[PDB]
Order: C-alpha cells, then structure tokens, then sequence
DNA sequence: TTTTTATGTACTCGTAGTGTCTGC
DNA sequence: GCAGACACTACGAGTACATA
C-alpha cells in the first residue's frame, strides 16, 4: 500500500518516474490553454488606428474583409480590395485598410441545426443544390409528408455527414435526433 | 584577448564569445547573467529576440561554461516528444557524481508543430527541475507555450536602452577592431567599422559577416566606407523617376522590369509605401493593386507597366 | 558481483513493478510501485556490493543479457556501473537518487488479520482466464465457510456487482466475515502460488503474500467492506 | 547469369549505401554513397555479363524475391534486365548511368596508419549495445597501450565525455595517439570479420574493413583527432 | 442468419467493390461497382433469413468484430439489425435498398470467347509484383501460342509500349488473336483460383474469373483489341 | 463589447498497426 | 518454430499556403 507518513510528489512526477506513458500524456494536456489561444485584435488594430505589426498573425482577406463587410461605412475600401485588392500583399492589405477605414472603437459581431440537416440532407440524396434542397423541404412540409421521406433517409446520416456540420455537441444530440423517425 | 575557436575560418564563429564577460550585451543583462551565475544554480531561462545574432545562443553556451556545466545542447527542431520522454530524460536522472548544475540548452526551440513536446516538456519541469534546467533560444517567443514563459525567466535579447545601444556598438566597433588585428585585415578608415556596426546593428552575427565580406581586399579604404554607406538599391531608380515625374525614365525603366512584373510591383508597394505621403496611401495601393489585376489581360505587358510609372507620378504625392 | 538467472528473474519481475527499482548493499532487494500502491520484496542467491540507484532496469538487464552470465559487475571508477565481460566492458549510468522512488524502509508485515492461501498450480491457470476474459478490479471474500476469490470487470460494471470466475483454495478457521477489493493492476507474481496474509484497519487495509522467492504487498481501496 | 542468395544478400546490403548501384560486368561490384559517407566493394561468386544501372536497387531486389531462385537474369533486347522464371517473366527498366552516383574507380586505400583485426562476434556485440545504449557514435584510440572501440551517446554526451563502451580490441605497437570517430550510422558492412586499416594525415582520414570477400571504407568524424 | 469466418470474409472482399451490399433471402450474395465496372457474386455456406441493406458494410463488419461467432443478426421488431451476444447486445441501423447501389440483374456469362486458368500462387505473384513494379494495367493476349498477362505502367507508359511483367498460363488452341486490356485498380478478387474466361465481340466485353467460391466479373479497358 | 468560410496542396508529427528479422 | 522487436506505413491532427 502507500507508506501513509512519506511525501506524495505531484502528479507529474508521479507519471514522469513511470514508464506509464499515458499518465504523462494526461500530465501535458494540464497545460494545453488552447482555449487561451488569441486570434485577430488586429481588426480591432484597423480600426483604432493602433500598431498591428501583423507579420505573424494569421492574417485572412476572405475574414478580415468580411468582417468589415457587415460595417457598410467600411465598406468603400472593402470594395476596393474586392476588385483590386485580389493578388495585393497581406502586409498591403492591412497597410491599404489602416488609412483606408474611417473612425475605429471596434464594435460588436458579424439557419438553424435541425432545419439544416434536413436541408444538406434532401440535397445529397436527390443530387440537388442548397437552393433546390431549400425549396424541397418548404414544398414537402406543405404536402406529401415530409415526415415520410424523413425516415427514408434515416440510414445515410454516418458521424462523417453529421459532424461535418456543427461539430462542438451538437453532432450527437442531432445524431440520434433522426434516429426516432421510425 | 579575444577567444577564438581555431578550427572555425568562419569569422562570424570562429570568435563567438566564450563567457558572459565577452559577450556585448545591455549592461543590466550583462549584470543580470554575471550574478545568475555567482548564484551557482541556473534558472530555467528564455533566451529571446526576434532580430537574429544578438547574443542568444552565445549567451546560452556562456552560461553552461561560465558555471562549468554538464550542458546538453540539442536542436530545438530535433527536440520532438519521444525525445523529451527519451535522451531529456535519461541526462536529467543521471547520477550528477561532477556535481556541475545539468541544464539542457534547447537552441531554436520556437517552432510550429512541436506543441505536445512542448507540454511535455513544461510538465517535464515539475518532475526532473530538481535535477536539471533548461535554457531556450528562440526568434518568436510566441511560439512558445504561455506556460513556459510563466516558468522561465524571459530574458529578452536586441531591444536595448539608447544609452545601452550607444555603449554596445562602441564595444562593438573595439570587437571589430580586434577582428580585424587578429585576423590581418587593415584599418584603413574607422569610420568603416563604425558603419559597419551602425548599419546592420542588432544582429551582431550578420555585422561581423559584412567585415568578412568588405574584408575581400584585405584592408578597410574609404572606398569600402563608401560600399557600406552605398544604401544600394533594389528598385531605387524606378521610385527616383517616380518622385521626379520623369517620364523619359519611367518609360525606359518599364522595359526593365516588364519581365518579373509580379515581382517588381510587389517590391514598388513595399517601396512607396515608406516614401509617399498617408493620404497617397490609398491611391498608390488602388493605383498598383488594379495595374495588378489587370496584368495579363494587358496586350502589352511593358506599355501596361508604364502605364502603372504614369498612373503613380501624376497621383503620388510625395515626402 | 555476478548475478544469476534467478536474480535476474526477480529483478526482471520487479521491474514490473517500478520503473528502475534502485538496490542497497547487501543481499535483499525491494521496489515500492512509482507512487505507492504495491511493494516487492526479495531475498536471493547474488551479494551486491554497493547501494546504487538505478533508472531504467528493464533495459539494464537488457544490456546484460548482450555479455556472458558470469560477467562481474563492478561500480565504475567515476561512480557508475561497470560490467565486465570477456573484451568489452559496458558502462550503465548510475541513477540520480531524487529521481526514482524506492521503499524508505523495507515495509514491516503487520499481525495478520487474516491467514489463507491460493493453491499451487492455480496461478498460472487463474490470472490466465483472469485477463483473458477483461476483469479489472477483483474481490476476496468469505462463502461457504471458505474464503474465495472472484471479480468483476469494473469497465462495464463501475458499481462492482458481478461474477466471473470462482476459486475454492482452502476453508478458513476465523470466525469473521469482510470483503477487499484489490486493483487488478497491482499484481503481478512470479511462477508457483504463495502464502496470502491478509490485513485491514479504520481508513487502511493492505494485503500481502510471502513466497519461496518473493513477498508481494498491495493496496486499500477506501470503499472496502472491513470487519476488523 | 542467376544470383546466389549469398550475393543477393550482399547486393541488399550494398542498397544500405546507396539507394542505387551501377555494376559492369565482371565480378566485382562497388558502390559508394552519395554523401561520400561509406563505401563497399567486393569481388563474389557469380558473374555479370553486361554493364547496367539501377536506380532502385532497393526494389530490384525485393522483386527479385518474388521469382524462384533458378531465375535467369540478362539482357533482353528490351533493353532493360530480362528475369526470367519457370513460368514469369519481369522486366527490370535498366536505369540511365548519369543518374547513379557510384564510384567511377576503386577506391585505393592507402598505407594504413594504423591497423588492428575486429572479429565478427566483437562487431556483432558491437551493435546490439549500441541499439540497447542508444549509441550513436564510436571511436576508436588507445588505451593502456590496446586498440580500443568507445562508444558515446552524442545526443547526451554531447562533447563526448561519458565512456559507454570499451572494446578492448588488439595491441598497439606504435607511438602514435589518435583518436578516431566514426558514425555508427555509416556502420554499413554486414557482419564478418574484417582487419581494420586506419589512415588520417592532417585535417583528412578514413576506415578500411578488409573482408573475407567485401571490403568497406567508412568516413572518420570532423572531431577525429590524431598525431599522425 | 448466423455469419461465419468465410463469409464474414467474402463481405469484407465485396465491401471493397462496394461500401455497402443490398442482400435478399437465400444464399445468394452480389454486388457491383458504383461506376458499374466490377461485378461480384458468391453463393455461401451461411443461409440468411430477411432482406437487409447495409449502408456502411466496413463498419458493419467493424463492429461484429467484437461479438462472439454465435452472433445472432436478427430483424428488430421495429426493423433494424440487432447483434445478439453471448452477454453484450448491439443495435445497428439498416439502411433502404435505394441507398445502396444493388446490381440487382445477374444476368448470366454468355458464352467464354477465350478460356485458361490462372492459379492461386500465380495471382499472388502478379500483385506482389505489381505492388513492387508499380503495375496499373494489365493485358491478357497470346504469345508463341502460349496466352500470357502483361503488365505496364499507364502513367509511366502511354500506349502500354513496355512490359515490365509476363505471366504465362497455358496455351492457345483456336487461330484467334487479341488483346484484352484490364485496369488493375477495378480489379478486386481474392486470393485463390480462378479459371479465367474472357468475353469480347464486336466493341464490347467482359472478364470473367471463375472461382472456388465466389465470381468476379470485371470489365475491359476500351484499348483493349480483339478479331472475335 | 465580437470569434470562421471553400477547395486544393504540401509537410511534419504522433501514434498505432503491420512486417521482417532473431535468444541464454 | 515461433516470439520480439525493430522497421514501415497509414492516418488523424495540425499547420501553413494560394486561390475564388
Ligand atoms: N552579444 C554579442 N556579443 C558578441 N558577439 C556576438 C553577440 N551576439 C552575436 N554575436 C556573434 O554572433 C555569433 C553568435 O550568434 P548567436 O547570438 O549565438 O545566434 P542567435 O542570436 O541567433 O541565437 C557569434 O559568432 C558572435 O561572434
Ligand atoms: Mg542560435
């Protein structure tokens, strides 16, 4: 048994001095503060007019230029960067929007999951596109059961389809959501 | 007086500093490494500086002999997880019969992918930190975990105090002058070295490189004061015309760089961009980026090129 | 000092048990399990001449299976450890103390609480079903006036409830009833049964055995059933 | 024009070297690798007929164990190499010269500096504690007046301080010193006894294995240090 | 219905064609390609009772690969597959047979244009040597009388002008001369014998392989030549 | 005061399953 | 007469990159 009176070390030493790797393994992750990662601020740069320096910081034309596509007073130079702006240094981009964007104080943010696997479901059985998938499921939940074709799809709904779509939780609490349609 | 490795012919190692007190560092570092070592025991410490050969490794390795220590230096990049778990391990529970500090120098240690060895090794630190300690070089520091920073002691080299930068590149131009005696190059003219240092200063591995290039003559003439001085170039004729409206030039420079336009007009944004004024900025990047755009679709790339000269000199305003 | 095959063995078996088992002077070995849940404890044939610490065993008596068997091993000159054969002479570098964990003191058995036994062949026969048909943690209890042993695979039966393989070894001549469950990852016993000697108190409760080779100890399970 | 197994098993060994080989015809057969690490040469039993390269003569051979030894190779008119079998036939593409680095003419070692006599069963211990001790690098020096192989663990060693090996191999009767590295990765000979000629002079050296049938020229290390 | 090792295995061969198999009642399994090229027909020892598809036949055979060989493959009451175990029991979805692309018309072989036999050492050596060779295509034609396999490399090899393997199989009898081209890649037997047939006329044709067991018929390159 | 969209490519690392070789 | 253990491959993960 354990010797009572003698000094435990901690739990790193405890799996460093096992050749017990996978207690190690779980002795690394304690330090993992991936949720602690950064992501952008360099918006929030644009708009403040502050030192960015972005030259490491993953920098995405498709994000950083939608993200002030939902402010349409930023929106002349996204236009710009739209047309031009294709082929257009990162370190350009963000150079052409700090003198390009008006006034900063960044602000707030920028089509459900039970309706959009039904959708991305009619439309990878019937071959169809997102719009014709859209307009599927709005005639059928007016006509001939869409109940009814619900569980003829019941058996093509693999882990693979469903977490491609909304993975964090929900992938299971949808998984056997479609189970009961027998 | 200086230590050199005479098995080297590389100049920019063949005198890399041996202990602390050789090295040219801020004078509150300096201090900061000469007592870490009167101390007896290493802390787990971050050697870190994103401008290159400014004393990192060197002062690594000075620590190790300056405390006379079993050092065990490994490539960062080397440094993967079933090494940490491996030979890290096996050196720190090794019987310390010398009685030296062990510390392990992990040299290059930033990296992209490294992130479970990396992990491991901070839980590797409430284990076997009894024994050993470690001392990491790296450029980024943000490639490195948080929890590491949180643990070692982030020393970070090549952002000194005016008054430490002045005192460092006087040191520096005496090492230079040392090279020069020990190696048989002729000082013709100080103010090369002076230049030498001043133009290339924190990378002191790339200074001492630049005399060994400009040492091609053997002797330091004002005409190598005037190499050094000679700001070069890349595509200083093009922003010259461009800031003179000369339009005899632009037009016999765009056949010039007709032939890499995708290069040249990335390197003319880079280039205007320090030179033209801010409210020039949004024209020069609309001006370039659509010249850009349309390049190929432009019959004739060099007349499209010039196209661009004019475009700029008309709507450039300039510093 | 030479070690012989039997020696070897043993070190081999308490390898299992801790990651590099250091050894004293003298002719009695011991490993206390990494943390601190199973113990080993042996007396065999070989004298050692120093008390070492070492890292790595498994891969020490790996080294050693590579030279001849009377190969005298020596401390090094600088503080290792030297094994001498023939022409070579391999250098295995002594452990750092504060590195690997080792029994403070050689655990003294207390006054039994209760006396019983396993067989003589069984053992080769009950851990060969024991981890082939998945258990975990196992019980020993009293039934039918006998003590017997018989678990239940704790992975798809957390709350332990359950029956697999059954063993009768012996009645048992107390007069008091309990009932231990011993982690499944704590034993691991060298050929030939042995003599088990159980013991429980308040928040403890060990188990141990004595054998013709080794003693083996294990560990308390806080939520064990005590009747001492 | 077929090839033993022993041949064979010299030819997988020479594809260790480098990943091709280009082989006249005659009897003898070298290879050097690319970055003049190692090279083999070696005179065998069977005879090649015809000049070809082979750019992957890894895969060659592993092919050429898929048809039955009988298997007459040559030159087909496809001019490529012919395997012919009882039954099947494999088409081999010979391989452009130009695009295998080979040994333009062998290597003529010159007078030893040095020379000592390692046995196959020292050579072979040699490597199994080096695959047990994570052995890197070896030197070979004097000691006590003896020809001796040490091994280190450059990764932990380092400056390569801690002796972990010491074969103790012939007697020197010279009075030179040296102290010469060698990589065990560029240990490519296969086992076999070989007389070991040293040569180093200034800041150059190299290893020679003269064998029963193979011969093998392995590079010394930047460290090699000597007084020749 | 009860699945033993060899039909267990036949799936696991036909769940290559297809990632799934439409199955009716009786002992008569089939299956074919999605792109229609390989078709696959087996009857087995092993009589299943309903009309079942499976929509994801890998992972169906994944998880049967716990239960016991008395598993028990029953139709839930609702109607999808249960896997009945010695203790454990399972639950798998079934899928609809739309789902699952059926060949659904075993239209018989016509009559064999050309036949020969390949054995089952013979196969294995043209995948072994395929696997070393890089061999994508095949084509069976007659040489010196004889009929042969030979294999190229499409990508390295435009119009299959150099062999790189010939596998011989017996002779011709009739004054015919051709050459059926298969692709490898659709080629999706198992081991064993397979007297092969081979069907072709006019612009259109097949290759039938014969075995112990089960059926492959796949289809032939349109490179492929004929004067049937 | 916010946190994500598609396709295709190339590379590294870790681990785990599979393959070829060897014992006092 | 096969196991062991190194040796090899495949794949999930994560990464960095260039496009529209
Ligand atoms: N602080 C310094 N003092 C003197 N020499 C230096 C210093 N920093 C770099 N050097 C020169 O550069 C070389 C070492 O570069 P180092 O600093 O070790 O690389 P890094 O900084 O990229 O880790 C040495 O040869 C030395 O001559
Ligand atoms: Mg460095």
């Amino acid at each position: 048994s354990l010797f009572k009176d003698d000094i435990q070390l901690n739990e790193h030493q405890v799996a460093w001095y096992s050749k017990d790797w996978t207690a190690v393994q779980s002795a690394a992750d304690s330090f993992k503060e991936k949720a602690e990662n950064e992501f952008f601020e360099i918006i929030g740069a644009i708009n403040n007019k502050t030192k960015c320096s972005i030259a490491q910081k993953d920098y995405s034309k498709f994000m950083v230029e939608n993200a002030l596509s939902q402010f349409p007073e930023c929106m002349p130079a996204v236009y710009a960067m739209n047309l031009i702006g294709s082929g257009l240094s990162d370190e350009a981009h963000f150079n052409y929007l700090m003198a390009a964007v008006p006034r900063g104080k960044r602000y707030g943010k920028w089509e459900d999951s039970t309706e959009v696997l039904i959708i991305k479901l009619l439309a990878k059985r019937y071959q169809v596109n997102t719009n014709d998938a859209i307009n599927y499921k709005s005639i059928l939940t007016k006509n001939g059961k869409l109940p009814l074709v619900l569980k003829e799809l019941k058996g093509l709904v693999t882990d693979d389809f469903l977490k491609e779509v909304t993975k964090n939780v929900k992938e299971q609490k949808q998984l056997k959501k479609l189970a009961l349609e027998w | 007086m200086i230590t050199v490795n005479e098995k080297e012919h590389i100049l920019e190692q063949k005198y890399r500093p041996s202990t602390i007190d050789e090295c040219i560092l801020p004078a509150f570092d300096k201090e900061t490494f000469k007592s870490i070592t009167s101390k007896g025991k290493i802390p787990h410490i971050i050697l870190h500086s994103p401008s290159p050969g400014t004393g990192k490794t060197t002062v690594a390795k000075a620590l190790c002999h300056d405390v006379n220590a079993d050092m065990m230096f490994v490539n960062g990049s080397d440094c993967k997880i079933d090494f940490v778990r491996g030979p890290l391990t096996n050196f720190a529970s090794a019987a310390s019969f010398d009685g030296r500090q062990k510390v392990i120098v992990i040299d290059e240690f930033c990296r992209s992918g490294l992130a479970e060895s990396q992990r491991h090794l901070r839980s590797f630190m409430e284990a076997y930190s009894s024994n050993c300690s470690i001392i990491i070089t790296a450029n980024n520091i943000d490639g490195i975990i948080k929890p590491l920073q949180s643990r070692c002691r982030v020393i970070t080299f090549g952002q000194p105090t005016d008054e430490d930068k002045i005192e460092m590149m006087k040191q520096m131009i005496r090492r230079l002058t040392e090279i020069c005696k020990h190696e048989g190059i002729a000082i013709a003219d100080m103010k090369v070295v002076a230049a030498l240092v001043k133009k290339n200063f924190p990378d002191f591995r790339k200074t001492i490189g630049e005399l060994d290039s400009y040492s091609s003559k053997g002797v330091l003439d004002a005409g190598i004061l005037s190499l050094v001085t000679n700001d070069r170039g890349a595509i200083d004729d093009v922003l010259e015309s461009l800031k003179n409206k000369d339009v005899k030039q632009l037009r016999a420079l765009a056949p010039k760089y007709a032939a890499d336009y995708s290069w040249f007009v990335g390197k003319l944004a880079e280039e205007i961009y320090s030179r033209v004024t801010p409210q020039s900025i949004i024209r020069m990047y609309e001006i370039v980026g659509e010249n850009n755009q349309y390049h190929g679709i432009a019959a004739n790339t060099e007349l499209h090129l010039a196209y661009l000269f004019i475009q700029l000199a008309c709507e450039m305003q300039w510093k | 000092m030479k070690l012989s095959k039997d020696t070897t063995a043993l070190l081999k078996n308490f390898a299992t048990i801790n990651s590099g088992i250091m050894l004293k002077s003298g002719q009695f070995i011991m490993t206390r399990a990494v943390n601190g849940t199973t113990y080993a404890e042996a007396n065999i044939s070989d004298v050692i001449d120093f008390d070492v610490a070492i890292y790595d065993l498994n891969g020490f008596l790996g080294i050693l299976s590579l030279v001849n068997d009377d190969a005298e091993i020596s401390q090094s000159e600088d503080g290792n450890i030297k094994i001498a054969d023939a022409r070579s002479t391999i250098f295995w570098p002594a452990a750092d103390p504060s590195t690997v964990v080792a029994p403070n003191k050689p655990i003294p058995f207390p006054v039994a609480s209760a006396v019983t036994e396993i067989k003589a062949e069984d053992l080769q026969q009950l851990l060969r079903v024991s981890r082939g048909l998945q258990i975990d943690t196992i019980a020993i209890t009293v039934k039918e006036g006998k003590i017997v042993i018989n678990g239940f695979n704790k992975v798809e039966d957390s709350a332990l409830t359950r029956v697999k393989y059954s063993l009768t070894l012996g009645d048992y001549d107390g007069e008091n009833t309990f009932n231990f469950i011993i982690n499944m990852a704590n034993m691991k016993m060298q050929p030939g049964n042995y003599k088990l000697l159980l013991w429980a108190k308040g928040k403890q409760g060990a188990a141990k055995f004595e054998g013709e080779h080794a003693n083996y100890v294990v560990a308390l399970e806080a939520d064990s059933t005590h009747d001492f």
